[PDB]
């Protein structure tokens, strides 16, 4: 059960990073509000507003977005991290192995394989979406 | 923590209430102070749909057309889009065709579209019958809702319906 | 990442599948034989041709009980490798049987590669390089997980035959 501790080190680096990301997102939200008002007053012209928004507020918005994207990628790795532990328990139980109950546990194992898979396929289709 | 992340997007002409639909949904409030949107941004709200807890990243777009090119820039990732018109405003409802065409141009083919007729509280100024929005929705095979950011009519249900629709085709 | 390839290993129980995959996935080998149950897979991201490929390698359990349900995962297979151990006996008797199954269930354009594993087991080597390599020339298509040789290049080869089908 040394691997068990390894799962901790992974999980904990991840948790740390999620707190870092929450933090950075707040700092960015704060700056963003400040900037947008600075903007409102600075110029009356509407398309001038547009140019100014492209100037600074936009890059901030994308920094925000890539932060959220990273957050979601991590929250999927978490899902795999626990789907694996489940696959382990059900592996053991199957090893130990009235007649009808075992087929149920085996199919629970298989279903878990497919939830892992469904995660992989899901991020594949996301990738596809943003390429277009 | 949440299982999945959905990208949602609100489009529609300047003034029909997108910022205020989103503000009702996000913070359960409403302001009559009108600040038109410049560019694009998003708010976050997590949800629970029958055991999957999903984060909604919802992008408020700017309605005025001088932002068209920029806002269309972002249709690429969206998993669901709310087209929004104003029931008191005939212009917003006649421009639904052009909004949908932007979706065709710049969204994924895959995406879900949901139609929202905002400001259903003010029946006295209704210029568009509910049944005409229903009609076009039926003709495009998408969901329709009449909503009120002010009266809190149908906001949550529209959003959760979109999220459930996206979620259902997710594996 | 740039792209996603889904491979599958098919074989009889006792030939090296979970260990060939394990040597590639984690650069390791372990003597104990832990029978695979049902199906599994591991994920390996590699950097071929500047295109960042994500590999999803499916591991079959080649134990007669399971031969129903593992068929399920054949259609999705893009690339395949079939398990041959140099020292293993009459695991070749069933090759046609599996290859029947691929013809019976997989996608028509699926690739097929054949491996000689455990080639550190020269002393109990029963099967020359060309014993099966002439079979390989017959269909147009050696490694040790213990000594970790030609394993990495083996997989990257299959990436070659698939990504070349891409353009
Ligand atoms: N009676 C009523 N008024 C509403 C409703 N929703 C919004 N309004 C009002 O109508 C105006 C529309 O505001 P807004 O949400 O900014 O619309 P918008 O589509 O975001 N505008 P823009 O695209 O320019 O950002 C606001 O002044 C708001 O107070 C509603 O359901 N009922
Ligand atoms: N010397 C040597 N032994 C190996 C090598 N690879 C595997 N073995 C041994 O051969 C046996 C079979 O490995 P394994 O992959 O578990 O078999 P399998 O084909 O996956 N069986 P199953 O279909 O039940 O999962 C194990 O006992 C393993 O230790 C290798 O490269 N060299
Ligand atoms: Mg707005
Ligand atoms: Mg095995």
């Amino acid at each position: 059960k040394e691997e068990e501790m390894k799962r901790f080190c992974k999980a904990q680096t991840i948790q740390r990073r999620l707190n870092e990301i929450e933090a950075a997102l707040r700092e960015l939200e704060a700056e963003g509000v400040k900037l947008e008002l600075a903007l409102r007053r600075q110029s009356s012209s509407p398309e001038q507003q547009k140019k100014l928004w492209v100037g600074q507020l936009l890059q901030l918005v994308d920094k925000k977005n890539s932060l959220v994207a990273e957050e979601a990628e991590l929250m999927i790795t978490v899902q795999e991290l626990n789907l694996e532990e489940k696959q382990w328990q059900l592996d053991q139980e199957l090893r130990g192995y009235d007649r009808q109950a075992e087929d149920q546990v085996l199919r629970k194992l298989v279903d878990l394989v497919n939830q892992r898979d469904a995660l992989i396929r899901f991020q594949e289709e996301r990738r596809l979406s943003e390429l277009a | 923590t949440y299982d999945l992340l959905f990208k949602l997007l609100l489009i529609g002409d300047s003034g029909v209430g997108k910022t205020c639909v989103l503000f009702r949904f996000s913070d359960d409030a409403f302001n009559t102070t009108f600040i038109s949107t410049i560019g694009i941004d998003f708010k976050i709200k997590t949800v629970e749909l029958q055991g999957k807890k999903i984060k909604l990243q919802i992008w408020d777009t700017a309605g005025q057309e001088r932002f068209h090119t920029i806002t269309t820039s972002y249709y690429r990732g969206a998993m669901g889009i709310m087209l929004v018109y104003d029931i008191t405003n005939g212009k917003s409802f006649e421009n639904i065709s052009k909004w949908l065409r932007n979706i065709d141009e710049h969204a994924n083919e895959d995406v879900e579209r949901m139609l929202l007729g905002n400001k259903c509280d003010m029946d006295d100024k209704r210029v568009v019958p509910k049944g005409k929005g229903e009609q076009i929705a039926r003709e495009h095979g998408i969901r329709f809702f009449e909503t009120s950011a002010k009266a809190n009519i149908n906001i949550e249900k529209a959003f959760l319906t979109l999220a459930e629709d996206i979620l259902r085709k997710t594996p």
